[PDB]
C-alpha cells in the first residue's frame, strides 16, 4: 500500500506455500472463507466503492508545515532572550522528532518479533542492533535532564560529556 | 527620602510645569475606570448605610460620587506618571554620567560559557 513508505517501514517479502492436500475431505476453512467473502467482503467493498466515489468528487489537500533552521543556543548570546526563545523552540521540535524516530524503530522491532514468530531471536538481530544504537544515542542526548529540561541544560550535559571524552583521550595518549 | 529635596522642586506643587510635556492619561484609562468603579461602590454603600434602595435611590448623589472620583483620579494619575518619568530621567542621567560605575560587559555566547550540569536521577 502507498499509504506509508515501504523503506521507512520495511516488510520482508511474503512467502506463502501453495495448498497440497492429501485427503479427499473438504476443507471447512475454505468453505467458511468462501462464505465470508460472499457475505462480508463484497458488501463492504461495495460500500467503500460508494464512499470513495463520494470522496473523489470533493478532492482537497492539506500540507506538511516546513520550519527553517534558526540559530541555536550555542550561537545565542548570554541573556539574549529572543535568540534563547527561538533556540529553545527549535530544540523542543527536534526533541519531538527524535522521540518519533525512536518510536519508528521500536515499531520495527515489535513487528519483526511478531513476524518471525518462533525464530525471532535469530532473525531479528538486525532490528535489535538498530534499536540499541538509536536508544543509546537518544539516551546520551536526553537521558537525565529533568522535568524542567531546556536547551541550555542539554548543552551543559553535552559540554560535560565532551570534557570527559577529552580527558579520557588525553589519559589514553599519556 | 529619595526624591524629596530634588533640585528645582517647588514646594506644595501637585503638578509642576515640566509635567506638561508628558502624555496625559486617556479618559478611557483602565485606572480611571477603576476610580469610577470605586466611586460607584461608595455611592452604593452610602445608599445601603442610609437604608435607601441601593441601586435606584439617589441617582444624582451616585453620579456626583463617580464624577468626583474620576476627577481626583485623573489628577492623581497625572502626578504618578510625572513622578515615575522623573525617576527614570534621574536614573538614566546618573547611568550616563557615571560610566566607570556602569561599564559595558563583553557578551559571550553559551557556546563559550561553561555551565555545570546536574542530572535529575
Ligand atoms: C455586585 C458584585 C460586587 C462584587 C464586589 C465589588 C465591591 C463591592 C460592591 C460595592 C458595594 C455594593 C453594595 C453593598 C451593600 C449592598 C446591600 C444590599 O442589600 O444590596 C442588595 C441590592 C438590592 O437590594 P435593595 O432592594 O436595594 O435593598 C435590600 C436590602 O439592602 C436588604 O438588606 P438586609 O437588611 O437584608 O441586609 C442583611 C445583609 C446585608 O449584607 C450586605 O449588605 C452585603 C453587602 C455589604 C458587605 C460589604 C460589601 C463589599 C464592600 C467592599 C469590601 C470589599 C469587596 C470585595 C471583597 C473580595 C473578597 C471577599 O446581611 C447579611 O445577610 C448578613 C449575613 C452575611 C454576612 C457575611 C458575608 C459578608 C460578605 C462581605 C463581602 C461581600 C463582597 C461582595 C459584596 C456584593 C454586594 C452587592 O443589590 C445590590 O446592591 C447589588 C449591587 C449593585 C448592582 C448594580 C447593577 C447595575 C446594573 C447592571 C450593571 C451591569 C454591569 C455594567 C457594565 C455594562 C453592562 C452592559
Ligand atoms: C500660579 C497660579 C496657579 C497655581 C496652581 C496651584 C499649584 C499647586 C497648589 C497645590 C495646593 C496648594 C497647597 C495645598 C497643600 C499642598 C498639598 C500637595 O499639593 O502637595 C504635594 C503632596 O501631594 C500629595 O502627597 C499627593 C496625594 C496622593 C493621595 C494618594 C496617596 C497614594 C495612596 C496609594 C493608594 C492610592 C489609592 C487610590 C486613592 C484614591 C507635594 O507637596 P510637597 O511640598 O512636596 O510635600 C512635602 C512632603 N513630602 C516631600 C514628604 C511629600
Ligand atoms: C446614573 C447613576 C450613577 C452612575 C453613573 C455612571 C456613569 C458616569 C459617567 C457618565 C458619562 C461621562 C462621560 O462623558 O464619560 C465619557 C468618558 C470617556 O470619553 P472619551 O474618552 O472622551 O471618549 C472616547 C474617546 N476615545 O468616560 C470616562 O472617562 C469613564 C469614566 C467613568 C467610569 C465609570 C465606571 C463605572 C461606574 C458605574 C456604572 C454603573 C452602570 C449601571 C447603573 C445602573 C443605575 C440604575
Amino acid at each position: 500500500p502507498d499509504s506509508w513508505d515501504k523503506d521507512v517501514y520495511p516488510e520482508p517479502p511474503r512467502r506463502t506455500p501453495a495448498p497440497a492436500p492429501q485427503t479427499s475431505l473438504p476443507n471447512p476453512v475454505t468453505y467458511l472463507t468462501k462464505i465470508f467473502d460472499l457475505l462480508v467482503d463484497r458488501p463492504v467493498t461495495l460500500a467503500r466503492e460508494f464512499i470513495e466515489q463520494q470522496h473523489a468528487k470533493n478532492r482537497y489537500y492539506y500540507y506538511h508545515r516546513e520550519f527553517r533552521r534558526v540559530p541555536d543556543i550555542t550561537e545565542c548570546e548570554e541573556k539574549d532572550i529572543l535568540c534563547m526563545f527561538e533556540a529553545e523552540m527549535q530544540w523542543r521540535r527536534d526533541y519531538k522528532v527524535d522521540q518519533e524516530i525512536v518510536n519508528i524503530i521500536q515499531e520495527r522491532l515489535k513487528a519483526c518479533q511478531q513476524r518471525e514468530g518462533e525464530s525471532y531471536r535469530q532473525n531479528c538481530a538486525k532490528e535489535l542492533e538498530q534499536f540499541t544504537q538509536v536508544s543509546k544515542a537518544f539516551q546520551d542526548r536526553y537521558s537525565d535532564l529533568g522535568a524542567h529540561y531546556s536547551a541550555r541544560k542539554c548543552l551543559a550535559k553535552q559540554k560535560q560529556r565532551m570534557l570527559a571524552e577529552r580527558k579520557a583521550a588525553k589519559e589514553a595518549a599519556a | 527620602t529619595m526624591m524629596s529635596g530634588r533640585p528645582g522642586r517647588v514646594p506644595l506643587q501637585f503638578l509642576p510645569n515640566e509635567a506638561r510635556s508628558l502624555p496625559p492619561p486617556k479618559l478611557t484609562d483602565p485606572r480611571l475606570v477603576y476610580m469610577g468603579f470605586l466611586g460607584y461602590c461608595s455611592g452604593l454603600i452610602d445608599n445601603a448605610i442610609r437604608r435607601r434602595p441601593v441601586v435606584s435611590a439617589g441617582l444624582h448623589r451616585q453620579l456626583l460620587y463617580v464624577t468626583s472620583f474620576v476627577f481626583f483620579g485623573y489628577y492623581l494619575l497625572k502626578r504618578q506618571d510625572y513622578m515615575y518619568a522623573l525617576r527614570d530621567h534621574d536614573m538614566f542621567a546618573y547611568v550616563k554620567s557615571h560610566p566607570e560605575d556602569f561599564p559595558e560587559k563583553d557578551k559571550k555566547t553559551y557556546g563559550e560559557i561553561l555551565e555545570e550540569f546536574h542530572p535529575v536521577r
